[PDB]
């Protein structure tokens, strides 16, 4: 009776999420769905066995324009947004 | 039949029928209205029973020693009685 | 004649789609309800009379209306659906008695005949092999699509190239109104039909047979619960492919356009332990225990009547809070991180016990863990996290209440 008193929990019994509470939980899922993703991994498995001279093709030309048409084309085949390419290029 | 008006010299008579497919069919002018569809096989009979305000039933008769009595106002089945020696 | 009961089906028709749009969760059911009683009225007047070439059109096509909103309704199929179609054959037969097979092949060639109702027929057609679908009939649904289309698509034993081949014949010109028409429901059969045969061919383990069909679904009508599990599916193939990161495209879009998203996140925590990310497993079941507390029909066959209900082996099960409470706990302890795995045992344990005020927390079955196998799991996690006075009480408590478990019971009683 003592170790039932002991046992008793409380926070134990929890009901309904606000609205916002359930978009704020998807947008956390989907932020950790991205951080353990790679684009690397991604050229390795769509593309058969990344850095600018990559999407550039061995140091064709060093135009802006040339460039962004460049990753387009990649992000086309890989169904990723543009942004991510640049960074992940970018970074590396 | 249930009811006779004469507009002209043609005439005007709400009846009811049954058939062989245990159907109960209303008319006003030949215009098929509220239709109801019988328990019972081969229907002999029907007659009418008032019993007070407007609760007015059409009592069918079978040769299978069964009977029905449907609403008027919606026809719709009330009750289901067999063996029925006789209905009066 | 046909005039009045024409009136009264295009009345009724009207009635059902004016509910279907506005209306309460009573007042739609009411109206939904009244025009069900006035069709079911009006098959019996037209039931009642000897065959008439002229009314079968109507007979089908409210027949027709009849299963649909019965269905709707339901919300599933039943057999008094089937002897209705049988009673409308039997009719269209009696005009110029076996089984549906027999009354499928001496009706089609009595509509090779050409009486003008092929816009019902194919509708009925549509009726018939949802029922089949339904109740898992696909061999004599393939049957009759072949008799349907020329026999010379024999061979074709694929459905799925079929049911595209199967063309409705009409653009269904002033007929009577419907609930809806051959391709609204052909549009439906295909993408049910391949939805299903992608499912069973990942359950079976031909991940490579799947996205040709799991793609077929998004290429044709798809309301977006029906892209939601498409998306988990493909999750679950790339994942068995070995393919973890394409897997996580397809979860992170079912994550987007889902208002249910319990499916992903469980692929996602079997994703992070094929590859050992078990911080980010532990955190995606969080979020899911966290996504499993948060929570309209329609007059007509939808896509959601001809999905099955889940296997326990699909990627499409998701248990309670409380079974998932216990995927965490139990995937919490076999990592090491024990304090972790007591706090949510505990927090499993009191609400199984202490809930009977509250709506009763849902307990496993014979595939579930027995009780007091939790009881132990629970003990173990509270010693190895060093609450040895509360794993008594546990014990104690268990004893009190009541083999193997007793002889275990007096292990981990002795280990606190």
């Amino acid at each position: 009776r003592r170790a039932w008193a002991e046992l008793l929990a409380g926070r134990v019994k929890r009901e309904k999420y606000n609205p916002e509470r359930a978009q704020k939980l998807k947008e956390s899922a989907v932020r950790l769905l991205r951080s353990h993703q790679d684009l690397n991994a991604l050229l390795l498995e769509v593309e058969g066995p990344v850095i600018d001279c990559d999407s550039s093709e061995a140091y064709a030309n060093h135009s802006s324009s040339f460039i962004g048409s460049a990753l387009q084309d990649q992000a086309s085949r890989l169904g990723v947004p543009v942004g991510i390419l640049s960074a992940g290029m970018v970074a590396s | 039949i249930c009811a006779t008006e004469i507009i002209k010299n043609q005439l005007r008579i709400s009846l009811i029928a049954l058939t062989r497919k245990n159907q109960l069919i209303s008319f006003q002018n030949g215009t098929p209205k509220n239709v109801c569809q019988l328990p019972f096989g081969d229907p002999c009979a029907v007659q009418l029973m008032d019993s007070g305000g407007g609760n007015l039933f059409f009592v069918v008769s079978f040769i299978s020693n069964n009977a029905c009595a449907v609403w008027k106002e919606s026809f719709q089945v009330a009750a289901k009685w067999e063996k029925l020696s006789l209905v009066l | 004649c046909l005039d009045l009961w024409r009136e009264k089906n295009d009345r009724l028709v009207r009635q059902a789609k004016v509910a279907q749009n506005s209306g309460l969760t009573l007042r739609r059911q009411q109206l939904a309800q009244d025009a069900l009683e006035g069709l079911r009225g009006l098959l019996h007047s037209l039931q009642g009379l000897p065959a008439a070439v002229p009314v079968l059109p109507l007979e089908l096509t409210v027949t027709c209306n009849f299963i649909i909103l019965r269905a709707s309704l339901a919300q599933g199929f039943t057999e008094d659906q089937a002897q209705d179609i049988q009673r409308s054959l039997e009719r269209v037969l009696e005009t110029q008695e076996q089984g549906l097979r027999e009354l499928w092949d001496s009706v089609l060639r009595a509509s090779c005949l050409l009486p003008e109702l092929l816009s019902a027929l194919h509708r009925l057609v549509g009726l018939q092999a949802a029922l089949w679908l339904s109740a898992d009939r696909l061999g004599d649904l393939a049957l009759l699509l072949e008799t349907l289309n020329g026999s010379q698509s024999g061979a074709s034993k694929d459905l799925l190239l079929l049911l595209k081949t199967w063309s409705p014949p009409a653009e269904e010109l002033d007929a009577p109104l419907t609930l809806q028409d051959a391709q609204g429901l052909k549009d439906v059969l295909l993408t049910a039909f391949a939805y299903r045969q992608g499912l069973q061919e990942l359950i079976t383990g031909n991940p490579d047979k799947a996205l040709s069909s799991l793609h077929e679904a998004a290429s044709g009508l798809c309301p977006r619960p029906v892209l939601v599990q498409v998306y988990t599916a493909l999750g679950s193939c790339h994942r068995k492919m070995g393919n973890p990161q394409r897997a996580l495209l397809y979860l992170v879009a079912a994550l987007k356009e889902g208002s249910a998203w319990g499916p992903p996140l469980l692929e996602a925590s079997r994703l992070y332990q094929q590859l050992g990310d078990t911080t980010a497993e532990l955190e995606s079941l969080e979020l899911l225990v966290e996504a499993l507390n948060v929570p309209a029909p329609q007059f007509l066959i939808e896509v959601e009547l001809l999905l099955p209900p889940p296997d326990l082996a699909s990627p499409l099960h998701c248990g309670t809070q409380s079974q998932t409470k216990h995927i965490l706990a139990s995937r919490c302890l076999q990592t090491g991180r024990a304090g972790d795995a007591a706090e949510h045992y505990l927090d499993l344990l009191a609400l199984l016990l202490d809930s009977s005020e509250p709506r009763f927390s849902p307990p496993p079955s014979p595939p579930g863990p027995c009780m007091p196998e939790v009881f132990l799991e629970a003990a173990v996690a509270l010693i190895q996290a060093g609450r040895a006075q509360d794993a008594l009480t546990l014990c104690e408590e268990l004893l009190s209440r009541t083999p193997l478990w007793v002889s275990a019971t007096h292990l981990l009683q002795g280990q606190a």
